[PDB]
């Protein structure tokens, strides 16, 4: 269902790693559900 | 004026002398009778009593060196030299020398945990009983870990610290150890204990000169396979070694790695391995040891990390038999003194025999000499004053220079040469150390200096002999051998290759008063005090504490002696560099503790490109300190040094991203322990400075599907569940959710703790210590979940503006700071017009606010709601101008920081939906979408919508 990994390891000195960790998951969520919703029509 | 930090009685029969370590925060307080008591550095318990004398009525003076990170311990007729052993120094065998005879009763410390593993394995696994002396044996582990069982509930870092001593004959105890390892063997289990009884067969090893072989590094000669069990015979095995200039093949790596030179005539290089034997020729600059071990011998138990019979060096130089200066035993050591090089430490006897030792590696002599009192130096400055001449040694340190040849290391000793004209003369003798215009021996005079005729006319000696911080002038204490003495300064000569000192002295100070006598002095770095040659702390005869400025010895301050429950004289003092304070002892045994003593806001002044790239200043972080002290549950382990060569190598490891490594600190945990909650890290660190987060890293178990409800907790160190409840005011951040800091994948997951009281709590530099509680809310339970953690502490960067911490402040507590911030962002400014780097520059600092108050996650939380409030007013425009009118990066900054907003919204009690009013923003904005300048702020604009969506669908279905 994850098709992408690897968050850049600049990111973790900063705060935000888990926002951008959010939008990570967020991407890789709906594009799991796009291809879900294509595969469940069948 | 220096004011009395509090007070308690240490001792009832009196205190002589301090010595501290910052890197476990620990007092090492000397008793009057010859004992040694371990004082935490905050809380002030007693960690760990011992007495400790190689013979009876010796006098017992400890010193710690910062550079080696060692602690020396020299009585009446032994030195030897100890370190650090996971956490704690083992005292009781510290003084120990080698025995002759077989049948010789030793003494052997062991501490509790592993003592523990030998219990449970000689119980439960392993029958020996036909083994003499082994009934003997059980009941001392029996009756020392009862005898602990006491003193371990009191406190855990008085538990952590303890040790279970044994005193049986040498035999008896290389016999259980031989059979309990041939046990192990022959079961074939991977036990902890194996390892604990290859270190002690080890020990006994090192325990008699008789029983170690010869060192068999040379063609021909076979090398035993039973001695390559300890890391220092690997370690000694490369003496030839030809590929010292390879890069990874260095002689410490693959010592570590497990690997021996034995050359043949087939291979110069030839290795291989102590426990799997895989034979390695022809080494490369590039192998990484540990990389073609794991490549060549996958099935090797040292390298899959299982219990084997490896002995690191750790414990080895860790359990360092004492070494006494002279081969008959029979003689004092006059005195001792380490100075500028910490690497080299002398001793010298009453008669002028000198032995100096190296401590960097594994305790040995370095060098041994006599001082002849008929050298012609000597000789020349007696004839200088117009026949039996004797010369005493009063005083030694070891002189390097601070950093085409180098100069060589230089010993400085203090004689007092007497004769029959029965007259005495103070002088200063200059010895070269290191081995080889005629260069001179090691152990020969270079300068006979003088002393100037008051220390003659009054009968004086040289005390004390310490160098300066700076590495040029030099501190030299006279006493009487009534005049309470003198402190002389000298300065050092570096015009030629060796170092030599100047006739003439630059500073002499008298004392006076016989009750202002010197009888402890420590010199403070130079850093302490800015808030010029560095300051003097000495203790004086009488009582007195006195502050002195090395460059005119002036008394800056004094403090007087207490009374007794007669004045209760001051000893000795010592400095506690991790808590900024002076631990001073008495006589009567009691410890001191003595501390050392409108604005422009950057949110105020309008926002232009100055201010807002001073404030990302303010926010920007970095790492803060190379290790900071912390201990462990028994249950947790530190790493070895082995995992961090397999996360960066030995190049690395050094001065390098290696630092950027071990400043986390690994922690794993096993399974054998009762309890898998209330675990409790405390974290200690070396220098107080401003926090802006720090990490909590973990690896959950992969057979679980789902994550159960678990808490992780940070505190301060006020007074070092109902842990949580009588520190409730202790918490810097908030009990987090586990599944918050979770990964994308499940197995691995990153916590970050950070709170406004986090930021604003470093009031005083103050908070020195911190704490770290866990807790699972309710097979797998509790933290059996958690195979590994690991803390990484990070500060704020520092910047050039006054007044950081005021404005870093206002900051966080100023409303109208992030109402301008916003409104700066929407572009409806009154004056001027923000560019987009201003633009990205207003959402570097804002994001990381909401990231700080995000992350706190407390109850009242006025500046959540309050952010969340100004962001509710202003979203359709935030949402307008960076998703449609400036780039793909400030789309993804905002991206960001709204995403960070969902997050914290759902701990923000939150009465008006946060998704909701951004789903209404984005479907008011959608009419622009074909107006919108670049691809990637339409993309992330379709990333936020489209989690946003899930609350009211209706909206997109009609509008999309």
């Amino acid at each position: 269902v994850s098709v992408s990994q690897a968050l850049d390891a600049r990111l973790e000195v900063g705060l935000e790693q888990q926002a951008e960790l959010m939008l990570k998951m967020m991407s890789t969520l709906e594009a799991d559900s796009i291809l879900q919703a294509l595969t469940n029509t069948s | 004026l220096v004011l009395r930090d509090g007070c308690m009685r240490c001792d009832a029969d009196g205190l002589h002398s301090l010595s501290y370590h910052p890197a476990l925060n620990a007092i090492l307080a000397v008793t009057s009778r010859g004992t040694i008591k371990v004082i935490d550095g905050t809380s002030g318990a007693t960690l760990q009593a011992s007495a400790l004398s190689a013979k009876p009525g010796g006098q017992v003076k400890c010193q710690y060196i910062s550079a080696v990170d060692k602690v020396i311990f020299v009585d009446d007729y032994a030195v030897g030299c100890r370190k650090d052993l996971n956490g704690i120094l083992l005292l009781d065998t510290a003084l120990q020398t080698p025995v002759s005879k077989q049948d010789d009763v030793v003494q052997l410390e062991l501490p509790v945990t592993e003592a523990q593993q030998l219990l449970s394995a000689c119980i439960e696994k392993i029958d020996v009983s036909s083994t003499e002396g082994y009934d003997l044996f059980i009941t001392q582990l029996k009756d020392g870990l009862k005898n602990i069982s006491h003193e371990t509930a009191a406190n855990h870092k008085v538990a952590k610290w303890a040790t279970v001593t044994f005193h049986l004959p040498h035999h008896v105890l290389k016999s259980i150890a031989s059979a309990i390892v041939n046990e192990l063997k022959k079961i074939n289990q991977n036990v902890a204990a194996l390892p604990v009884a290859s270190s002690v067969m080890d020990r006994l090893s090192y325990l008699l000169p008789s029983a170690r072989p010869e060192l068999g590094v040379g063609p021909g000669r076979s090398v035993d396979r039973a001695l390559m069990y300890s890391e220092a015979n690997r370690r000694e095995t490369f003496t030839s070694w030809p590929h010292v200039g390879y890069r990874w093949a260095q002689p410490d790596p693959m010592a570590q790695a497990g690997f021996y030179h034995q050359p043949a005539s087939s291979g110069d290089d030839r290795a291989m391995c102590f426990t799997c034997s895989v034979c390695l020729v022809c080494w490369e600059p590039t192998d990484e040891p540990w990389s073609e071990h794991e490549r060549h011998s996958p099935n090797c138990p040292f390298v899959k990390g299982e219990h084997t019979q490896n002995v690191p060096l750790s414990v080895t130089l860790a359990t360092s038999p004492a070494q006494l200066p002279s081969a008959d035993g029979a003689d004092r050591i006059a005195c001792f003194g380490s100075g500028s090089c910490p690497q080299f430490l002398a001793a010298a006897t009453k008669r002028g025999k000198i032995c100096i030792w190296d401590v960097s590696k594994l305790m040995k002599v370095h060098l041994k000499f006599e001082i002849n009192a008929y050298d012609p130096a000597i000789v020349q400055q007696l004839i200088l004053s117009g026949m039996e001449v004797s010369l005493d040694i009063t005083a030694l340190s070891i002189l390097q220079q601070p950093e085409h040849n180098i100069p060589f290391p230089c010993l400085l000793a203090g004689g007092l040469l007497t004769y029959k004209s029965r007259r005495t003369l103070p002088v200063l003798l200059l010895y070269s150390i290191k081995e080889s215009s005629v260069f001179p021996k090691p152990g020969t005079l270079v300068q006979c200096l003088r002393l100037p005729k008051f220390a003659e006319e009054e009968t004086l000696c040289i005390d004390s002999i310490t160098p300066c911080a700076d590495g040029i002038h030099l501190l030299v204490g006279l006493r009487t051998c009534v005049s309470g003495g003198y402190l002389v300064l000298y300065k050092m000569n570096y015009t030629t290759r060796i170092v030599t000192l100047e006739e003439e002295p630059v500073k002499i100070q008298h004392i006076k008063d016989p009750q202002d006598t010197i009888t402890s002095l420590i010199l403070l770095p130079p850093d302490i005090l800015d808030n010029t040659l560095g300051h003097l702390v000495v203790t004086t005869q009488g009582g007195y504490v006195k502050v002195l400025d090395l460059s005119n010895f002036e008394i800056l301050a004094k403090v007087e002696p207490p009374k007794k429950e007669e004045q209760d004289t001051f000893v000795s003092v010592i400095y506690c560099s991790g808590t900024d304070r002076l631990c001073a002892c008495t006589k009567g045994g009691e410890l001191h503790f003595l501390q050392i003593g409108g604005v422009e806001l950057l949110v105020d002044q309008p926002f232009t490109l100055e201010i807002l790239t001073s404030l990302v200043e303010l926010t920007r972080f970095e790492t803060l300190t190379p290790r900071f002290s912390a201990t462990v549950p028994p249950c947790w382990v530190e790493v070895q040094q082995e995992q961090q060569q397999r996360r960066h190598p030995q190049h690395l490891h050094q001065q390098h991203h290696g630092d950027a490594a071990q400043h986390t600190r690994t922690w794993k945990l096993q399974t054998d322990s009762n309890s898998w909650d209330e675990h409790v890290f405390e974290l200690v660190l070396p220098k107080a400075c401003m926090v802006g987060h720090v990490d909590f890293k973990f690896v959950l178990n992969s057979n679980i599907t789902s994550v159960p409800q678990i808490q992780v907790t940070l505190l301060k160190n006020k007074a070092p569940c109902p842990f949580l409840e009588d520190h409730k005011e202790d918490i810097l951040c908030g009990p987090v959710w586990l599944a918050s800091g979770l990964d994308l994948s499940g197995h691995a997951g990153m916590l970050t703790l950070t709170s406004p009281k986090l930021v604003k709590g470093m009031a005083g530099g103050k908070y020195r210590s911190f704490l770290i509680h866990v807790k699972a809310v309710s097979n797998l339970r509790g933290c059996d979940l958690l195979q590994e953690v690991s803390v990484t502490i990070r500060r704020f960067k520092k910047t050039s503006i006054c007044k950081e911490r005021v404005q870093r402040c206002a900051m966080l507590q100023f409303s109208e700071f992030h109402e301008k911030l916003l409104n700066t962002l929407c572009r409806r400014s009154d004056d001027g017009q923000v560019t987009e780097h201003a633009q990205s520059l207003v959402l570097d600092a804002l994001c990381w606010l909401a990231g700080v108050h995000s992350n706190g996650s407390g109850s009242s939380k006025e500046g959540n709601e309050c952010l969340l409030s100004k962001t509710r007013k202003c979203l359709s425009d935030i949402v307008r101008v960076c998703f449609f009118e400036a780039g793909r990066s400030i789309a993804h900054k905002c991206a960001r920081f709204l995403a960070l907003c969902i997050s914290n919204g759902k701990c923000e009690p939150c009465q008006p939906g946060f998704g909701s009013v951004l789903l209404k923003a984005l479907l008011d904005n959608m009419c622009f979408l074909p107006a919108a300048a670049t691809g990637g702020s339409v993309y992330w604009y379709f990333v936020l919508l489209n989690y946003v969506k899930d609350e009211d669908l209706a909206g997109c279905s009609t509008a999309c």
